[PDB]
């Protein structure tokens, strides 16, 4: 009955392991904003936005393609393809793009994340910084962590927008349909205050669990460089079980 | 306010960067009338050393005219130790 | 004469392990306080303990009659700006130059113009002779090098109280021989108190005013380097000379060998 | 001009970059099997593929839920729900079982990979075996190839069969079908040498791009622990460019 | 007296690094054959290029006669029999129990039965001192008994060319003054053949039998310890004392200071 005490100790402290990780979160929001932070920001934004613009972008277009493919290889024998610019839309604005450009994001950016704060704990960076004191978490953490709420919304509406652009160039210029009754069902079924903004909402939600979850990993972990190594590869799988299981619950209420 | 008159600048109390700013500063718009170098430098009158003491001085010295515009004694043995740490026993000026 | 840090009593111990369980210490004004131990003790983690980042359980800190968890926030870091230390592989920061690691604790600090601001940077790296940088990143620094700005970074301000863990990582005896010649000079002239953590015999006892030594819980020793040989019991003695006779074990077992077999 | 000849010389770096890596590959399954390699193969699949199993099975419910929730929001009004047996199935047994346990596979066991070999790289293991000549190729990668190219059909097979089972719990033991027309509706349009044939020949050529670009990453890495952890989001990039992409120049063959 | 390896005449430069542009080495049988260096050279480069690991590019390494880039590869499996190496950290695979490390050689190497294999590691595991252990695992062996197995796992079965990259990495002054007896005994019941690349000059220059040092390309001196500081040039004399007057730069610059301004 040994093992038993092994996985019954083991989920204890992924238990306590968490309620360290909200209380390293409070500490951070509320808290007074530091002088010339903002210097500080725009500089991690540049590393966590714009380096993961690319990645996203071109698979931006591999979404939109099977897409245009499958979408159109059901509608044919329905005949009804009025809704090939509904059905490209509707889910690549209600899923796929709060769902695809979360793995993708938790992928690179979500990753690196805790790679970079992973080795400033092992040099001690972050521990001569408090001899000086200068409390790493409003000097390091916290321009990490606005540059990934803020950067991944701001990354969604570019798949969203890319997706569906990608599935009008399969459809109507390789394949053939009206362009007209394209534009016309597309912008004929899709409300903006209903649909987008309940498309953001869910992509604001997902920025938080998967950057907090992220940066945390980082921080709490432990030095020798097998230890940052066992960290980079445990907020991946803790995204994308928190990523999927936020979605359902989020989908289901804003879509009853 | 503790850089006197006389030709001559006399630092007393203490640098602490807070009072040394306007310490530099108040030294400075000494200097601007101040023309054709006659002048001496003491600092006979300071109760603590560093090198934030020192670097107020050659700043002084960098926005005066040619190499050997200041001229230095009263030197209280707590900033030679650092000058010559720093090794600038000929880059000053002495007796 | 007055002591900086009175260390006294504590139980610093994490979870299994028993480390500090007892001990006491006194470092005084001017004078370097050196501290030899096994590896795999708290002698990297006693300095944290000296400089408030960790926390002590049972003890008392004193830095000058205060305890160092009784201060308020801003006695806090009012206090760390008499004292600075030295990470053992140097710690510097890979994204800000070379320029901005130095000021850095300054700026942290306190707020002047930029003609002195990148004038006290321009002295203090000349004060450890590496002058004409200011303008490359810590990236292509030699390993040499790196420690030698992570030295300026520790008399940023000028503070009087530095800790040293292992200035002797293991490096050339060219950097041996000049970080000899440099902690010495440095303490008279900006009268400091240094303390050294080393394994390094013929250069700690030939520089040092005092050894402490720490094993596991306990002071086997102290005094000048002349009375540390003299009343030396023999675990650090042995210490002292990596003889194997005493109480470590070389062998790892007592067993006639000839009893079990081999599978 | 300067720039232009950093990214010029970036990307002519990225070439030959390609050139080694195809080398190591031909040099691995081009050799006679070692003394005792299945013994170490079925430690590196408990290593790779049994661990990843709890991961993608909860991860196999969320897709198979959101996909019964918007089949059925979709199929409602159009009363013709006699396709959500069919649109559960033919989704997930096209596509989303090759891309996303794809992604999912590529967080986990693609990057834990390149991080154990960029571990034994920079604590000389890998140099210290070759002075005894046990040429490493053969001892650490070649049984942790064949663990990854076995382990991932093993997968989708898992994450589809369990996505389907979710479609239909939600489906009609919360909103209500005619449990009859779920599978009668299934099992006559699905051909098994059509569909799911052609669902695991689509996930063994995912399987060796996810794992070749990974246990490269590990080998040809660089020592300084800042070397390990740029390559570790070196093929979580180039992986989700290389699942995507290859699947639409595929989905296009069989199904044009 | 005959001479295991003939370093003659190599270029093994990287690419930008013109690293051994033309040095030419002896090493004779039975003989301590110590090298002191820079850090940043390739010192323990220059270790793989006579285990032939590493491949040269205009030289020749000459394993008695025969130079390791011109046998078979039926033969370079053979000519590996003769030597094994330390490497600086310790290599050892965290997976394999420390049964399975000192086994592990004679495995790879040949085929024999289970209560011999068996044997020999029990051996070899006391002969370092370490004998209780083959059931724990290289975890939790604390980092001073980590170099020893890596000793048993290099005089596995019996090489008669051991190469050490740095044996005093900086540890105790016991387990230093342990691996201190530990190498001259070997030595002198194996017959061995060792090269200890350190930067520990009193523990050196003791134990060494003959010192060549290299610095960038080129010998700046050689034979025993007592015609090293002789005939020594000062770079190479202020290299073996570390003072602060020679060819190297403590101060970066020569700039006469006074001259820029500061932002
Ligand atoms: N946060 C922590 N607080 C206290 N102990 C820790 C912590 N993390 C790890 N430890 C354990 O305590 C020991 C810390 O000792 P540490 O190595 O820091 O001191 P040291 O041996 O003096 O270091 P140095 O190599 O600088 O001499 C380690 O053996 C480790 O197992
Ligand atoms: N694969 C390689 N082959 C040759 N040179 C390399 C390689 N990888 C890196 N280098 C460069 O060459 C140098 C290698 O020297 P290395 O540190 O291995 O020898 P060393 O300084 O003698 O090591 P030690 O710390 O053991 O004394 C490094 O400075 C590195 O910049």
């Amino acid at each position: 009955m040994n093992t038993i005490a092994w996985l019954g100790r083991l989920v204890i402290e992924r238990i306590r392991g968490i309620g360290v990780a909200a209380l390293m979160l409070l500490q951070i929001i509320f808290s007074l904003p530091s002088a010339g932070g903002f210097g500080r920001f725009v500089y991690q934004m540049h590393r966590v936005g714009v380096m993961s613009l690319l990645i996203i972008t071109v698979s931006g277009l591999f979404i939109g393609l099977v897409l245009g493919l499958q979408g159109y290889s059901i509608l044919v024998n329905v005949g009804s393809e009025s809704m090939l610019g509904t059905m490209v839309s509707l889910t690549l604005l209600r899923e796929l793009a709060p769902v695809v450009a979360a793995l993708l994001f938790a992928g690179r950016a979500g990753s690196a994340l805790t790679a970079e704060i992973g080795s400033m704990k092992q040099s001690e960076q972050l521990a001569s910084m408090e001899m000086i004191g200068v409390d790493p978490l409003k000097q390091i953490v916290s321009p990490r962590l606005w540059a990934g709420i803020v950067s991944l919304p701001m990354l969604t509406v570019i798949f969203a927008a890319i997706g569906i652009v990608g599935g009008k160039l399969v459809g109507v210029d390789f394949l053939g349909v009206d362009e007209g009754s394209f534009w016309s069902g597309m912008q004929n079924n899709v409300q903006f205050g209903h649909d987008v903004v309940n498309g953001i909402i869910k992509s604001i939600v997902f920025a938080l669990l998967c950057t907090w979850i992220a940066v945390f990993q980082g921080y709490a972990c432990d030095p020798t460089p097998e230890g940052i190594a066992t960290a980079m590869t445990r907020t991946v799988v803790y995204s994308s079980l928190c990523v999927l299981g936020f979605d359902f619950v989020l989908t289901a209420v804003m879509f009853g | 306010v503790v850089q006197y008159l006389n030709q001559e600048l006399v630092v007393s109390g203490k640098i602490d960067f807070e009072n040394a700013e306007q310490q530099y500063q108040a030294g400075l718009a000494i200097i601007k009338k101040q023309t054709s170098f006659p002048l001496i430098v003491d600092l006979k009158q300071l109760e603590h050393g560093n090198t934030l003491a020192l670097a107020v001085l050659v700043q002084w010295l960098r926005q005066t005219p040619q190499k050997s515009g200041l001229h230095f004694k009263n030197v209280p043995e707590k900033m030679l130790k650092i000058i010559q740490a720093c090794h600038l026993q000929e880059d000053l000026h002495l007796v | 004469t007055q002591s900086l840090i009175e260390v006294k009593n504590l139980s610093f111990n994490r979870g299994e392990r028993v480390i500090y369980d007892n001990i006491s210490l006194n470092i005084r004004r001017g004078q370097i306080t050196a501290i030899m131990g096994p590896s795999g003790t708290g002698k990297t983690t006693l300095l944290r303990l000296i400089g408030g980042q960790l926390v002590p359980d049972q003890g008392e800190v004193l830095l000058d009659g205060k305890d160092i968890a009784q201060m308020s926030r801003q006695e806090l870091f009012a206090a760390r700006a008499r004292m600075g230390m030295l990470f053992q592989s140097g710690a510097l920061f890979t994204d800000m130059s070379v320029y901005e690691n130095v000021a850095f604790p300054i700026r942290a600090h306190t707020k002047l113009s930029e003609n002195l601001i990148a004038e006290l940077v321009a002295l203090k790296l000349e004060s450890v002779g590496l002058r004409g940088t200011e303008q490359l990143m810590p990236t292509e620094l030699s390993g040499g090098m790196n420690r030698r700005v992570a030295l300026a970074r520790a008399i940023a301000l000028d503070p009087d109280l530095i800790m040293y863990d292992e200035p002797f990582a293991g490096q050339d005896p060219i950097v041996k021989g000049v970080l000899t010649r440099l902690i010495r000079s440095l303490r008279e002239a900006l009268d400091l108190t240094t303390i050294i953590v080393s394994h390094d015999v013929p250069e700690t006892l030939s520089i040092a005013d005092y050894i402490y030594v720490v094993a596991e819980g306990k002071i086997q020793g102290e005094g000048t380097p002349e009375e540390l040989q003299a009343y030396a019991s023999p675990f650090v003695k042995q210490f002292l000379t990596g003889s194997a006779e005493g109480p470590v074990e070389y062998q790892f077992s007592h067993q006639a060998y000839l009893d079990n077999e081999v599978r």
